[PDB]
């Protein structure tokens, strides 16, 4: 198989600035001056789409803003300047030899100003409580860049088991990011324990972010 | 204009069947090669198979050979993919694809220029299973929030005031453990507006034939 590796795997620019995405194939995917290679533009919830077709041709609408180059097993797609819908998965695609292959794509992201979660912290209902269960939520809102730290503790001690996190996308508007933080216990080592804790650390600041309440 | 609608996708328990249809319009379908393209969970592409113009002719990775056929009925416009032997790892969305002959500068080539809006295929042993919907209660703003724990399969559906408030809305991408998926949603409102007046989280989950409205109040 021709194998195609994409270079980075996630990408964040800045609007008006340069984003250059690499592809580079286990084997020449050109024969006799025609290029094989293809890049595809993909947005969540919408198939994908030809932006660039034969390593260097313009696919149906697609900017003069973007621009794809390279031969042989070396090749690049380039989109100068940035803005604010490019935002996207981008995948290489060669079709010279069966099984035609993918690259592993390449998530493009807006970078802006880093910015410093805004968290809260939720007890477990007293309808969840009745079922035998207990959740502890800790919603961490519009921060950037989107890499962050969640401890947890339970009446001071850390608590990893039991703790599930979820990233939502880059927002279109403002170019945040946002994430929960679940904690599931049952209902009778919930009752056991006095003080819950979820602490956000986040390269905004060294000194982490602590929201608690106590079962009280 | 070309089309291609997809459809046929669905839940199937593992080693099961499942065809999938992909019906074409806007042009001269038996004149054309087409293709299945699938999208894993993780987002990545991956080649499924490929047929010619008028059928003699099949194409397919080792990963589906001899589990999935592809076909086509050129009297009906439509492009079929027939899976048996479906694993977890099948689970994807479908698309189909038309591969056409597009000019380059000194000759063409031919590439997957048109695509359907996607089928989605599942493949898993888990139980459909309504959610658990709980309240989430807590300066010029305040956050609440809704847990929607337990369900399956995706996807859930989460509005607020049954749609009168949708800025400052986060939900979150539905997480799977023990089989069952759990998500929650975020919203914020100016601390005027509650608890003054009632926020509502709506959730709605069709597999399970499921509406619920959990009123958020204080404590
Ligand atoms: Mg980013």
């Amino acid at each position: 198989d021709i194998v195609l590796t994409q270079s980075p795997d996630s990408l964040a620019v800045s609007l008006g600035q340069r984003a250059t995405i690499s592809c580079r194939a286990s084997e020449s995917v050109d024969n006799y001056g025609i290029s094989f290679m293809n890049w595809f533009q993909q947005k969540p919830g919408q198939p994908p789409k030809l932006l660039i077709y034969a390593a260097s041709n313009q696919g149906s609408g697609v900017p003069a803003r973007f621009s794809g180059s390279g031969s042989g097993t070396d090749f690049s797609l380039n989109i100068h300047p940035m803005e604010e819908d490019d935002t996207a998965m981008y995948f290489c695609q060669q079709s010279k030899e069966v099984p035609w292959t993918f690259g592993g794509g390449t998530k493009l992201e807006i970078k802006r100003a880093d910015a410093a979660p805004t968290v809260s912290i939720f007890p477990p209902s007293s309808e969840q409580l009745t079922s035998g269960g207990a959740s502890v939520v800790c919603f961490l809102n519009n921060f950037y860049p989107k890499d962050i730290n969640v401890k947890w503790k339970i009446d001071g001690s850390e608590r990893q088991n039991g703790v599930l996190n979820s990233w939502t996308d880059q927002d279109s508007k403002d170019s945040t990011y946002s994430m929960s933080s679940t904690l599931t216990l049952t209902k009778d080592e919930y009752e056991r324990h006095n003080s819950y804790t979820c602490e956000a650390t986040h390269k905004t600041s060294t000194s982490p972010i602590v929201k608690s309440f106590n079962r009280n | 204009d070309v089309q291609l609608v997809e459809s046929g996708g669905g839940l199937v328990k593992p080693g099961g069947s499942l065809k999938l249809s992909c019906a074409a319009s806007g042009f001269t379908f038996s004149s054309y090669t087409m293709s299945w393209v699938r999208q894993t969970p993780e987002k990545r592409l991956e080649w499924v198979a490929t047929i010619s113009s008028g059928g003699d002719y099949t194409y397919s990775p080792d990963s589906v050979k001899g589990r999935f056929t592809i076909s086509r009925d050129n009297a009906k416009s439509t492009l079929y993919l027939q899976m048996s032997s479906l694993k977890s790892e099948d689970t994807a969305m479908f698309y189909c694809s038309r591969a056409e002959f597009i000019t380059t500068a000194t000759w063409g080539v031919y590439a997957m220029d048109y695509w359907g809006q996607g089928t989605s295929v599942t493949v898993s042993s888990a139980k459909t299973t309504p959610p658990s919907v709980y309240p989430l209660a807590p300066n010029s703003m305040v956050t609440l929030g809704c847990l929607v724990k337990g369900y399956f399969p995706e996807p859930v559906t989460v509005t607020w005031n049954s749609g009168s408030l949708s800025s400052g809305v986060h939900t979150f991408p539905a997480v799977l453990q023990s089989d069952l998926y759990t998500l929650s949603s975020s919203v914020t409102v100016p601390s005027s507006t509650w608890p003054s007046e009632t926020v509502t989280c709506n959730v709605a989950h069709p597999a399970s034939s499921t509406k619920v409205d959990k009123k958020i109040v204080p404590r």
